[PDB]
RNA sequence: AUGUCAGCGUGU
DNA sequence: GGAAGATCGAAAAAAGCACACGCTGACCCGCGTGGTGGTG
DNA sequence: CACCACCACGCGGGCGGTAGCGTGCTTTTTTCGATCTTCC
């Protein structure tokens, strides 16, 4: 009646009612629209965790052909992630008191 | 636990819905094959 | 214009998502290798597809829209990079079209040489990604 | 009024703006417009007034 | 030794 | 004199919709492939 | 020994289709593009 269990999940994902419920916590700490967050969960844009020394900035959302762009122009240390894992590592990455 | 979501006899030979026994045999299949995925160093094409 | 794309299609229907799909005058490609299988007789010669569920597509956009083939009998669905569907160059599948027994050539050679095709359709597409992002 | 506010301009404008109405997503094209508007309303399989 | 769906009805 | 803050109106999405009881039916993968097995 | 019949079964998913499916409620919150205004 009361052993739970576990799935080792082998990629991360998202927790829906963080991300869905109005008003959204993960973008509401992450600054970042419903809409972006939404689309680069479900893997159609890339979003950047280490902005570097290029022009490009923390926490842009990148499609498919700016993500291929970077890679042939500034393609030495920019970091720019896709999915689930991409915004747990900005979450990380992001320093709460600062 | 299993208790709370239980497998009901149906005394006709099957069981009834249980819906979250549903749920998460989607789950644990869609892992299983996501880490075969993985395991055998699929393109980013397919994984994603 | 013309253009390639990727379709997995339902599971067992590949034949009939291909006789359809050439009913409607698209270019449906599936590879056939014919090779040794374990049966009752002892490795006897079976050609079967480099992986089920799975057919590359010509057919121009304009001509045939999209959502007229995801509703085609027999296919599942779309393989798409991002919200787009993907774009296969022409010159690998020409290529794979030529190369019927066998850098590119032997990643050919290596997809066909290998005999289990849960590993050869996963190695096609390793290639056939590859030349896309060299493409792009 | 409504013409004013309307931004179509031809009738492959405002077929490519129903078929965005539509499906949305999808690419709006001529072909595609147009056998949705046709099948909308002015098709015997689809449409059916009693 | 359930659950759910749908319908009907009773009392407010 | 153009970008940013303010407005704002419409489109979308979510949340809710009394209690208690009685009765009835209807249902509770799939499906097409591969492996297996008796057979004349 | 192929040969037809029978059962595991497994992974698979929205379903079936050569596309759409929806159409008689009210209130609250978001949000997002269009306007404006205004201000440095």
């Amino acid at each position: 009646r009361e052993r739970m269990g576990h799935i080792e999940l082998a990629s991360p994902t998202a927790h829906i009612w963080f991300l869905k419920s109005l008003p959204s916590r993960i973008g509401l700490l992450l600054d970042m629209p419903l809409r972006d967050i939404e689309r680069v969960l479900y893997f159609e844009s890339y979003v950047v965790i280490e902005g570097g020394m290029t022009n490009l900035e923390r926490q842009q959302i990148l499609t498919e052909e700016q993500y291929l762009d970077a890679l042939e122009e500034f393609g030495d240390e920019f970091d720019a992630k896709m999915g689930a894992e991409a915004i747990q590592a900005l979450l990380k990455s992001m320093d709460l008191e600062q | 636990p299993p208790d709370l979501r239980p497998l009901v006899p149906l005394d006709g030979g099957r069981f009834a819905t249980s819906d979250l026994n549903d749920l998460y045999r989607r789950v644990i299949n869609r892992n299983n094959r996501l880490k075969r995925l993985l395991d055998l160093a699929a393109p980013d094409i397919i994984v994603r | 214009m013309q253009s390639w794309y990727l379709l997995y299609c339902k599971r067992g229907q590949l034949q009939r998502a291909q006789e359809h799909l050439e009913r409607q005058a698209v270019n449906c490609l599936a590879p056939m290798i014919t090779l040794e299988k374990i049966v009752r007789g002892k490795r006897t010669a079976v050609s079967e597809p480099l992986c089920p569920n799975y057919l590359f597509v010509e057919f121009d956009p304009e001509v045939i829209h999209t959502t007229t083939i995801n509703a085609t009998r027999g296919v599942s669905h779309f393989v798409r990079f991002g919200a787009s569907p993907a774009i296969v160059p022409s010159a690998v599948i020409h290529q794979l079209s030529v190369y019927k027994p066998k850098g590119a050539f032997e990643g050919f050679q290596a997809i066909f040489t290998e005999p289990d095709g849960e590993a050869r359709c996963m190695l096609l597409l390793n290639l056939i990604n590859k030349e896309i992002k060299h493409s792009v | 009024e409504t013409l004013r506010v309307d931004p179509t301009n031809d009738r492959l404008s405002a077929l490519v703006e129903i078929y965005r109405m539509m499906r949305p997503g999808e690419p709006p094209t001529r072909e595609a417009a147009e056998s949705l508007f046709e099948n909308l309303f002015f098709s015997e399989d689809r449409y059916d007034l009693s």
